[PDB]
């Protein structure tokens, strides 16, 4: 009985940190083989005389004692863990308090009503009392959670601790006071927040510091989700109303931020006539940040709108303010809008589209930095989709050149990605003309991915233009550069045979494609012996017995014995799958 | 033993109005084909004999008595032999570091390692050096002289012992060759006690750090009893130089003799049928 | 005060020690663990840091009144040992530096007597390696610093030196091969060089090294 | 699912479970280290007075629950000697020797082992066997560990535990004259093995005194005609049969026994006799 | 760097 | 045996690309075998042209996943790391992981120096042991990799005539040759050669100095220039600073710096870059941006 305790103080001191953790983690296990009344009356007030002075320790006892307090014998009896786990609130760090707390929340969502009438409103109003601000807080987070389960004199009784508490000066319990408004109102009903709750709502945001403001504007965003169209108008609305213009940047920034909620909770025509000049004030102002968010927003909130309004919304305010910030002297705001600025193509109509979107989207090809650019090409796909083919086409004709050789390849990328549509479009001549050779240097880049994109932008050609044009004017240029003597561009080539392979026919795959690929199995490069074996493997199946059994099988037990060993375990493992011994 | 023609005939295709692919070339280019040598074994080893008789010839004595029944050992001279040995260790290592013949403690090895791995290369790229050493082993005062040759091959052999991750010593095959022949070298040339330099036929079949320690034994031998040109009594009636290993104080090496038979007390499994060699005289 | 480092980049200071690393990256070495323990103590803000190498002039002084940190910690790192052991022309012209600058202040008062408040306290600190003193000519035995009377004023001083600078020298000694015996001395001895005569003229104390740990003592005191 | 030492000092039948469990985590010779080792705990006081560990209830059980550990595992010292250090056997068999009713600090000469209780002749002749093979292997070379810095004090607290290693290996020559004598008394079935290590110590002290050499011989030719005895019946028994074909081997070239056909004819065995 | 990130 | 071995550790590859970390037992046995493939490799390992050497990761996974995006896929393209991929990120186990899990399946397409972050004191104090209780939940796992840390080769040497090295030069190091008699199997101490081999630095300074970083030494351009005559070689690749552009000529043409870890500990903001000796020695220089997040 007092062994287990003998042995608990000769192993909480000690040097390392590992000791106590096994010790503790497995201290359910010292309960339940031990007893249950027991734990109950000497465990207990020795966990709470014990004070210690490493942190993760107390994170453990206190997840410990949360899934203990189902072997502490029911929720019949877990008022005797009710002392010690008050006792835990009395700490210095963020993790231990935040694990408290949800350990009180598992406690009070497990357990009966009437003892909470009985109980633990004493325990919540006296470390409401507490002069430390963390008694304070945990003090919040219990009254949050402590609803539903008390009588309506027990209720008056807590809402009147509650404005004891949430009056006071100094910041940190105001802020999680101002969080369990938030999440406060989720389950009150509608008269008590309508009389009490919202006048010192406004109160408590008509104050100083900036995060009891933030906190604040999102407490008021989850009150607008949950009070009805009739009644938020009247009350809480200026309130927000005067905190969207207020001197720091945080606020607007936050409910920038939260913008969207705001305007899905208060109804369309309040977006109308107030949401709507307010957001001019928003993108129009001098700190950038809130002008970047402001961008990521009007994105959501255009796509979010009656629709008989968003177009003259959009034709009428947005798409000047969209012109002011495109000339944005920031970088990092033309990047945010560029990221989110193609997306009001679905929204909007077709001709408008064109004769707005398109020439601020060529405004910002040409833009020097790399991110708006990299934004708007990744956006072109979804544009794309909109907007027929054949003038957006004609719309990227000057456009396409430089694209192709700038420095960043995510735009080379998108671009080879995105150009079979193109070329299918606009034709077999042109790319004959001048658009082959873009593709040509595409696949003697230096960049790997460039080179395998134009090797599957090659497969894409052959499947969307035919047969013989790819014998006419693919294949020569393929074995020219298959003729190199650097070694990657002997691997782009190998890349080349097994993706043009994947559709090209039957009659080149033995008189332009094998050969070539039979005649360099002898390069000194282990590599190009490794892929050449992996081309075989690939190849075998579409190509015939006949060329398979002549030429497949004696170049393939020649590459069986070679000295790399990566190379012979790949042609033996060609040689399984091709069944060809 | 030991372009612009060709150039722009094929700068196709990564050109034309875009810039090459590379930046640069590192050096020259590749580094030669490298270049394999090729010997016979047959004209090695009797160019060697045919130096060896020269030696041998010139290093003997006069002679010319034809007295007694023959079926002798001519003398070689304890003068030309040292001769020999002096320009041996000029010729392999001219440096004047580690010039005393005492040697020092075993961790001033780890001080001139440099000089070490050189006279390694040196044993390692020419076998005749070996042989020379036999040459030198046949003149008790002469070996003494190549105190620091043997000493730096020595060091070399125990960094590659200790460097070495092989469970067998015959995974390394000039390394445990040269040990071998060191440690017989020196037991030619009355450096070592016969008891003690009979270890390296056990040498072949043991663990590295078990011969790192033997190697050890053997340098705190020298420690303990060193190379000196003197300790050699010229016995006169027939006229040589003998060290006798009795008279020094120590004899048989006390505790180099216990880590050697330790040695042999842990791979009783192995070395069973050789553990007759080391008993004691 | 001022701290001068009078460096050797005579030839002779290229020898290697058993550290595998030669003698002047001793002395940069030197200087850099002076800087560490110098900067441990609480009352070193202002201390200008002057060098000065054995080399002719005008390239003889590396860092001087003019000049900042991170010049005297470049010059420092980019010193090459490739001149003669000439010390008294070197001497001369780091007394005539500091001297030079005395007389422009005014801080020697001539004729009003001596005021030991009006101080300029300054610490030369000459490393080298003891070496034969050698000139074009040949090698001299005995250290005579020259007497041209570059500096006006200088005749008003019988010698070169002031009573507000020391002269101390650590003169390297670091043998080829590591001593088997183990120095075990607390003092530091000094040396039988041709430097220890005007270091004791002038009220320092010439520093004689022989091992890295000695270099820790001598450069501790 | 693992365990820890307090588990099974409050609960005895967790222990017993612990025994049963067939595929089990850690191994019970680890359970022994950890058991000594929380035993070696000083008694440091109040005013950090450092004394020997407090003979309290705490200790008692935990060793009684360590020496039913080492029962499990039949008393054999091959793996219990290969998993468990030198200081930490000595304290579980001078654990092993005091429970079987020994006082402390008794000469160990006669002991007659038919006069004696079973379990303390068996005590006394598995703690005198623990002696000479420990004696026997610390003659035995080791490799180095690597020069890699270690922390401070876990450097230090090695340094300690081989310190008292030395000491412990003193007092056990000095003990282990007379144990020599015990074991050659010890004599008067599967305690050839017993026997075995016997001729093992005379090859410790073989280099010096050779005629131990003789005395080794008749101790290993006794261990064959028990080993043509065994057949199969390894139980006990963990005699490695390549070190006994090596020591004989080494045993036969002191003395010419004739039986030329039946000894050795390798012609490495008459050149050495020539 | 037009990231306060507060 | 080796099939089924083959086929998990591909999927070993395939889950650790998707950046999913491993098993404790799974790990076991991937260290078990690179301890097996890493025993038969010396101090400095031949590895024959061509080659992409890249440089310093440092834990930063998505941007190594980005740089087998820029130089090619682990089997087709040869690469040499000069170490250092353990420390200063947020994903450090998976970055060792897959270069372990790479080196034991491509036994000739991967080459793995060893840094000095590779080692247990600066593992413990830099943010790899936290990672390790972090994830696996102990620090066995930790043990682990400190020993296949310890296993690792210390230098590289590409057609005779490049030396590739984490760290710099030493004084006590004159000829490759003392780099391959070197006791390897060690942790890295705070003086010696190995330690200047994994600590030291170019600067331009007239000879040896002390490195102010606590260990190892710094160099100059005569020393550089001397250590390349004398053995022969024409090129000293490192990467042990943190560079803008990606790689450095110091030491006029013979001292190269490259850096492989782009937005080094997410806020500094340099453009990293790997270099790739073609088989004619014939080189490129790839220089790329971190990857999106
Ligand atoms: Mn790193
Ligand atoms: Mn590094």
């Amino acid at each position: 009985s007092l062994y287990p305790i003998a042995v608990l103080i000769d192993e909480l001191r000690n040097e390392d940190v590992q000791l106590r953790l096994n010790s503790i983690k497995k201290l359910s296990t010292i309960a339940l083989a031990l007893g249950v009344e027991r734990t109950r009356s000497e465990l207990l007030p020795f966990l709470t005389d014990t004070i210690y002075d490493e942190d993760e320790v107390l994170l453990a006892l206190a997840e410990q004692l949360g899934t203990f307090t189902t072997l502490v014998g029911g929720p019949e009896y877990v008022h005797c863990l009710l002392p010690p786990l008050e006792s835990l609130a009395t700490v210095e760090e963020t993790v231990v308090r935040d694990k408290a707390v949800e350990s009180l929340r598992a406690i009070s969502h497990e357990h009966s009503p009437s003892d909470l009438e009985a109980h633990f409103v004493p325990l919540v109003k006296r470390l409401a009392g507490g002069d430390w601000f963390t008694s304070r807080t945990s003090a919040c987070g219990l009254f949050s959670v402590c609803y539903p389960r008390v009588s309506s004199a027990v209720k008056a009784e807590l809402r009147q601790y509650f404005r004891n508490l949430c009056s006071d000066d100094t910041p940190m319990v105001r802020r999680a006071a101002a969080s369990k408004l938030g999440e406060f109102a989720k389950v009150l009903e509608l008269d008590n927040v309508k009389s009490e709750i919202i006048p010192m709502f406004s109160n408590l945001a008509s104050d100083e510091q900036d995060s009891v403001r933030l906190l604040a504007v999102e407490a008021c965003v989850n009150i607008a989700q949950l009070l009805p169209q009739e009644d938020l108008e009247a009350l809480v609305m200026p309130t927000l109303r005067q905190a969207a213009e207020d001197k720091s940047w945080r606020v607007r920034y936050m409910v920038a931020d939260k913008f969207t909620e705001l305007q899905k909770a208060v109804g369309p025509e309040i977006t109308k006539t107030d949401l709507v000049p307010a957001f001019q004030n928003l993108m129009k102002d001098c700190e950038a940040e809130v002008r970047a968010a402001a961008s990521h927003k009007v994105k959501e909130f255009c796509e979010n709108l009656s629709a008989d309004c968003r177009e003259n919304v959009i034709m009428s305010q947005i798409l000047p303010c969209i012109k002011e910030l495109v000339s944005d002297a920031n970088q990092h705001v033309k990047s945010a809008l560029a990221s989110v600025i193609m997306g009001l193509s679905p929204i909007l109509g077709k001709d408008n589209t064109i004769e707005h979107l398109l020439p601020l989207f060529l405004a910002q090809l040409k833009d020097e930095c790399p991110e708006v650019r990299l934004n708007i090409i990744s956006n072109l796909d979804c544009v794309n989709e909109v907007i027929g083919i054949r003038q957006l086409s004609q719309s990227l004709l000057p456009a396409i050149v430089e694209l192709a050789e700038d420095a960043k390849w995510r735009v080379r990328l998108a671009i080879i990605e995105y150009m079979p549509l193109l070329a299918g479009q606009l034709g077999v001549e042109f790319f004959d003309e001048k658009l082959n050779s873009l593709c040509m240097a595409w696949l003697v880049d230096h960049v790997y991915a460039i080179r395998e994109a134009a090797t599957s932008n090659l497969k894409k050609l052959v499947e969307k233009f035919g047969k013989e044009w790819a014998h006419a004017t693919i294949i020569p240029k393929v074995l020219a550069m298959s003729g190199d003597p650097n070694y990657l561009h002997r691997m782009t080539t190998l890349f080349c045979i097994n993706v043009l392979s994947e559709v090209c026919g039957q009659d080149i795959t033995t008189k332009h494609m094998l050969p070539t690929v039979l005649r360099m199995a002898g390069d000194p490069v282990a590599n190009v012996r490794f892929n050449v074996a992996k081309s075989l493997q690939k190849i075998g199946p579409i190509l015939d017995n006949s060329t398979l059994q002549s030429e497949v099988k004696p170049i393939l037990e020649k590459l069986t014995q070679d000295q790399d060993v990566d190379v012979k375990y790949f042609a033996q493992e060609a040689l399984t799958v091709l069944s060809l011994a | 033993g030991q372009t612009n023609r060709r150039h722009t005939a094929a700068v196709p295709g990564p050109g034309g109005i875009w810039s090459v692919f590379h930046a640069g070339v590192i050096g020259r280019g590749l580094k030669p084909p490298k270049f394999v040598q090729s010997r016979n074994q047959q004209e090695v080893i009797y160019n060697t004999q045919s130096l060896l008789s020269l030696l041998v010839h010139c290093c003997s004595a006069p002679g010319g008595t034809e007295c007694g029944e023959c079926w002798g050992a001519p003398i070689l001279s304890p003068e030309a032999a040292k001769a020999v040995a002096v320009t041996l260790v000029e010729s392999v290592c001219p440096d004047a570091a580690g010039a005393e013949l005492a040697w020092p403690p075993e961790e001033h090895a780890r001080a001139t390692v440099e000089r070490d791995l050189r006279i390694g290369r040196r044993f390692r790229e020419q076998p005749l050096l070996f042989e020379l050493l036999k040459l030198v082993a046949a003149a008790p005062p002469a070996l003494c002289y190549c105190s620091v040759l043997l000493r730096g091959l020595l060091a070399a052999l125990l960094g590659h012992w200790e460097a070495s991750r092989h469970p067998d010593t015959t995974h390394s095959p000039w390394h445990l060759e040269a040990s071998c022949t060191l440690v017989a070298v020196m037991a030619e040339g009355s450096l070592l006690p016969p008891a003690l330099g009979n270890m390296h036929e056990v040498f072949s079949q043991l663990a590295p750090f078990e011969v790192r320690l033997l190697l050890l034994s053997v340098w705190g031998f020298l420690r303990e009893h060193g190379p000196l040109p003197q300790k050699f009594i010229f016995q006169s009636e027939r006229g040589r130089f003998i060290r006798d290993f009795s008279r020094e104080g120590g004899g048989e090496g006390g505790p180099h003799l216990a880590v050697l038979h330790s040695v042999l007390h842990r791979n009783i499994d192995r070395l069973g049928l050789f553990s007759g060699r080391f008993q004691a005289p | 005060p001022i701290l001068l480092f009078l460096i050797d980049t005579s030839a002779s200071m290229n020898q290697r020690s058993h550290l595998g690393t030669t003698y002047l990256d001793t002395a940069k070495g030197a200087v850099e663990t002076f800087m560490k323990l110098r900067a441990r103590d609480p009352a070193s803000r202002g201390d200008r840091y002057m060098l000065v190498t054995f080399e002719e002039p005008p390239y003889a002084i590396k860092a001087g009144w003019k000049e900042n940190h991170a010049t005297f910690m470049n010059e420092l790192k980019n010193l090459q040992a490739e001149g003669l052991t000439t010390l008294g022309q070197s001497l001369r012209t780091a007394f005539d530096l500091l001297n030079l600058n005395r007389l422009v202040t005014g801080i020697d008062n001539y004729g009003q007597g001596r005021n030991p408040f009006f101080l300029e306290p300054a610490i030369i600190i000459t490393i080298t390696d003891g070496s034969k003193l050698t000139t074009t000519s040949g090698v001299q035995d005995e250290l005579h610093l020259p007497l041209n009377s570059p500096l006006p004023g200088s005749e008003l001083t019988k010698e070169p030196f002031r009573w507000d600078q020391r002269l101390f020298a650590l003169v390297l000694r670091l043998p080829g091969t590591m001593s088997v015996e183990s120095e075990q001395l607390t003092g530091v001895p000094l040396d039988d060089s041709a430097i220890t005569p005007m270091c004791e003229v002038t009220g320092g104390r010439s520093y004689s090294v022989c091992s890295p740990r000695m270099l820790n003592q001598c450069l501790e005191s | 699912p693992q365990t820890c030492w307090f588990e099974f000092l409050l609960e005895e039948s967790l222990l017993e479970k612990h025994l049963r469990k067939p595929c089990p985590d850690p191994a019970p010779v680890q359970l022994i280290v950890q058991f000594l080792e929380q035993a070696s705990k000083p008694s440091v006081n109040e005013q950090n007075q450092v004394q020997p560990p407090p003979d309290n209830k705490r200790n008692r059980i935990l060793k009684l629950l360590a020496l039913k550990v080492a029962a499990h595992l039949k008393w054999d010292l091959d793996i219990l000697e290969k998993s468990l250090s030198v200081p930490v056997l000595n304290m579980l068999l001078n654990e092993l020797l005091c429970i079987s009713k020994v006082p402390p600090g008794t000469k160990h000469v006669d002991m007659d082992l038919a006069t004696l209780p079973p379990t303390t002749a068996m005590a006394v002749l598995l703690y005198n066997r623990w002696a000479i093979r420990t004696i026997v292997q610390s003659s035995f070379p080791v490799k180095q560990a690597k020069p890699g810095p270690p922390q401070l004090s876990v450097m230090n607290q090695m340094q300690q535990e081989k310190e008292l290693t030395e000491n412990i290996l003193k007092v056990l020559k000095e003990q282990a004259a007379d144990s020599i004598l015990v074991l050659e008394a010890a004599l008067k079935e599967m305690q050839c093995q017993v026997c075995y290590d016997l001729g093992a110590a005379y090859f410790q002290q073989g280099s010096t005194n050779s005629a131990v050499y003789e005395n080794a011989r008749e101790k290993f030719f006794r261990t064959k005609e028990l080993i043509a005895e065994i057949g199969s019946l390894s139980l006990h028994c963990t005699i490695d049969e390549k070190r006994l074909a090596g020591y004989c081997q080494a045993c036969d070239v002191l003395v010419p026994s004739s039986d030329s056909t039946s000894q050795q004819l390798t012609p490495y065995s008459q050149v050495h006799i020539c | 760097y037009l990231k306060q990130v507060p | 045996d080796e099939k089924v071995f083959t086929k998990e550790l591909d999927q070993w590859i395939e889950q650790l690309n998707e950046c999913k970390q491993l098993s404790e037992s799974q790990v076991k046995s991937l260290c078990e075998k690179a301890k097996e493939i890493l025993t038969k490799e010396s101090n400095v390992q031949e590895v024959r042209c061509p080659v992409t050497v890249c440089g310093d990761v440092h834990g930063q996974f998505h941007d190594l996943m980005e740089l087998f995006r820029i130089g090619g896929k682990s089997p087709d393209t040869n690469y040499l790391f000069m170490g250092d991929y353990v420390d200063r990120g947020y994903y450090s186990v998976e970055t060792v992981t897959l270069l372990v899990a790479l080196k034991v399946r491509y036994r000739e397409r991967i080459t793995i120096l060893r840094g000095n972050h590779e080692s247990r004191q600066i593992t413990q104090v830099y943010g790899f042991y936290d990672e390790c209780l972090r994830k696996y939940g102990n620090a066995n796992v930790w043990k682990y990799f400190t020993d296949l840390f310890d296993y690792l080769p210390l230098t590289a040497l590409v057609d005779g005539q490049i030396f590739c090295l984490h760290g710099g030069l030493s004084p006590s190091i004159d000829t490759l040759d003392h780099i391959r008699a070197l006791d390897r199997l060690q942790e890295v101490p705070h003086e010696g050669p190995m330690c200047d081999l994994l600590w030291s630095d170019p600067d331009d300074r007239g000879g040896w100095g002390i490195s102010p970083r606590g260990a190892g030494y710094t160099f100059g351009q005569d020393i550089s220039e001397t250590f390349n005559h004398a053995n022969g070689l024409t090129l000293v690749s490192r990467a042990h600073q943190l560079v803008m552009e990606g790689y450095n000529w110091c030491h006029d043409r013979n001292v190269v710096t490259i850096f492989s870890a782009p937005n080094y500990c997410y806020r500094c903001g340099n453009q990293a870059a790997i270099m790739e000796l073609d088989d004619t020695l014939k080189y490129s220089f790839l220089q790329f941006d971190p990857a999106p997040r």
